[PDB]
């Protein structure tokens, strides 16, 4: 009944809502307003799908919580499947097993994809009868529509005696390796022909590849056991190896996207390790997002805007998004209850979007359940104003439980 | 309404029954005296009078050729192309599900008499 992926607070968006032109529309797709953000964004989502263009950086900036990484999300679900977009935030770089700048030049390289294709013969069916004579065999296999007889080598008819050699098993047969993968007791038989000829096409990512060619079993990319990449023969190779592949009919590159959120955190070693990996022809295009103004940036005492030096921010664009207005909360907020389960009265929007526009955007969208719980309790059917203001009474927010700090506590 | 005669040629599975090795190789050796042989779709009594006074040395029998060392190859009876199938009543080869049919419908077990 429930997945893993539940709602969350981004699950309305559905992708970046652009015309054919480019041209935001006031409300689609789960984005409200944001609309020089939006076909400021949709330019850069064109120009990635193009890919012509390597080591490209956009920065958004603005009021925190002004659909910062709702953009970033629709981004990449407007770019949709079968092309890399990796999220990560600005501390997922700093580890113990890798050094930061390992880590970023990591999460650089699964940012680009590498696409192969290649023909397979597969089989499929049921199987009827097998047969060893201890060594070689022979075996039977049926579909819906034909039958046919086999005589199996002997690491065939041992993988197959490794099974329960009665009839009952649909298996398939790669071909090429002959990795027997039985499906159940015959799930329902396949139809059509019993050894068909497919298409296997795979976007495996620089990274991968990395660790693949690194290491006797090699891929320790499910734990990341990749401590430290030699770049003297293992990364310039294998980029060497890709070129290669490329522009002789083999395999075709597809750049991905990075989303670094909240990239305050980086510090300056990060940036200067930025500013020649964003020079390289692998690189990939990034988006990046930032709450603070003119701070510090993390290592020394340097004021810079958004934390990032100035050396970095000359090498990349910068997107300012506006505060959204009565009209953009309310809409936002009937988006987020059609997304959910929830439905309110009209009144009962009026006084969320009043008591989202008073403190701040987010505290209405974490309301907005609470009032639905609370208004499911005395069974009721709509939220209404009077369980709208029980909730905003129970729960606070941070404008008003930073100001009834009137009784000191630890510090 | 017109009303269809339908055919009474039709045979029952529980009657149906699979092929075996002898007749295999008997509907092998026919076949290739048929396709040795130029008449309507004798020299067997011209090699039995020869086999008569054959012996072991420099003749017919150790002058023939005999197998290859490059494996069969499996090509289909139907349309020649290549057959990764096989057919588990008779044992014939086939590409696609209308050769089998085809196979089924003119060939399988129909001239092994
Ligand atoms: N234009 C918009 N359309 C729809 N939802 C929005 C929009 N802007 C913000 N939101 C929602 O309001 C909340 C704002 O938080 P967010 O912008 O993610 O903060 P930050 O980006 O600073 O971390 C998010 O949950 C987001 O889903």
């Amino acid at each position: 009944v429930t997945r893993i992926e539940r709602i969350g607070a981004h699950s309305h968006i559905r992708g970046l809502g652009l015309d054919d032109a480019l041209e935001p529309r006031q409300a689609s797709q789960g984005m409200v307003g944001q609309l020089a953000a939006r076909r400021a964004a949709g330019v850069v989502l064109e120009m990635i799908r193009e890919g012509k263009i390597a080591g490209r950086a956009v920065l958004i900036a603005g009021q925190p919580g002004t659909g910062k990484t709702a953009i970033a999300m629709g981004m990449a679900q407007a770019l949709g499947p079968d092309t890399p977009f990796t999220a990560i935030a600005g501390s997922e770089i700093f580890s113990l097993e890798m050094s930061k700048t390992e880590a970023l030049t990591q999460a650089f390289r699964r940012s680009i994809g590498v696409r192969i294709k290649e023909e397979t013969e597969i089989i499929e069916g049921e199987v009827v009868e097998i047969q060893i004579d201890r060594k070689v065999g022979k075996l039977t296999l049926k579909t819906t529509e034909m039958e046919t007889i086999y005589d199996l080598g002997t690491k065939m008819i041992e993988s197959l005696t490794k099974d329960k050699v009665q009839a009952g098993d649909v298996i398939t047969i790669d071909k090429a390796t002959g990795k027997i993968s039985k499906l159940g007791r015959s799930v329902q038989c396949p139809d059509g022909e019993l050894q068909k000829r497919k298409e296997v096409v795979h976007t495996v990512s620089l990274h991968e590849i990395d660790v693949i060619n690194s290491r006797t079993q090699g891929f320790l990319a499910l734990f990341s056991g990749d401590t430290g990449e030699i770049k003297s023969e293992v990364r310039e190779q294998i980029n060497a190896k890709v070129a290669e592949w490329r522009e002789e009919g083999k395999a075709e590159i597809i750049p991905g996207v990075l989303f670094i959120d909240e990239v305050h955190m980086l510090d300056i070693e990060s940036f200067s390790f930025l500013n020649r990996a964003l020079e390289s022809d692998m690189a990939p295009v990034l988006i990046m997002a930032t709450n603070r103004g003119i701070t510090r940036i993390r290592g020394t005492s340097y004021q810079s805007p958004h934390g990032i030096p100035i050396d970095l921010l000359d090498r990349l664009l910068i997107v300012s998004t506006t505060p959204y207005s009565e009209k953009d909360t309310k809409q936002i907020l009937r988006i987020r209850c059609e997304e959910e389960d929830v439905e309110m009265s009209e009144d009962a929007y009026t006084v969320l979007t009043r008591i989202g526009l008073e403190t701040s955007l987010r505290y209405a969208i974490q309301l907005i359940t609470a009032a639905s719980l609370v208004c499911r309790k005395r069974k009721g059917t709509e939220v209404q104003v009077d369980d709208i203001k029980r909730v905003y009474s129970l729960f606070l927010d941070e404008s008003r439980s930073t100001q009834y700090m009137k009784e000191y506590q630890d510090a | 309404m017109v009303e269809k005669k339908t055919s009474v040629r039709s045979q029952d599975p529980g009657q149906r029954r699979v092929l075996d090795r002898a007749a295999r190789q008997r509907r092998i050796n026919r076949q290739l005296e048929a396709l040795e042989n130029d008449n309507f779709q004798n020299f067997q009594a011209l090699l039995e009078e020869q086999n008569l006074s054959v012996a072991e040395g420099p003749n017919y029998l150790t002058a023939c050729a005999g197998p290859p060392s490059r494996p069969q190859r499996p090509f289909c009876a139907v349309c020649g192309f290549p057959s990764p199938y096989t057919c588990v009543s008779c044992g014939a080869r086939y590409c696609t599900v209308r050769c089998l049919g085809t196979h089924q419908e003119t060939r399988c077990l129909k001239w092994t008499v």
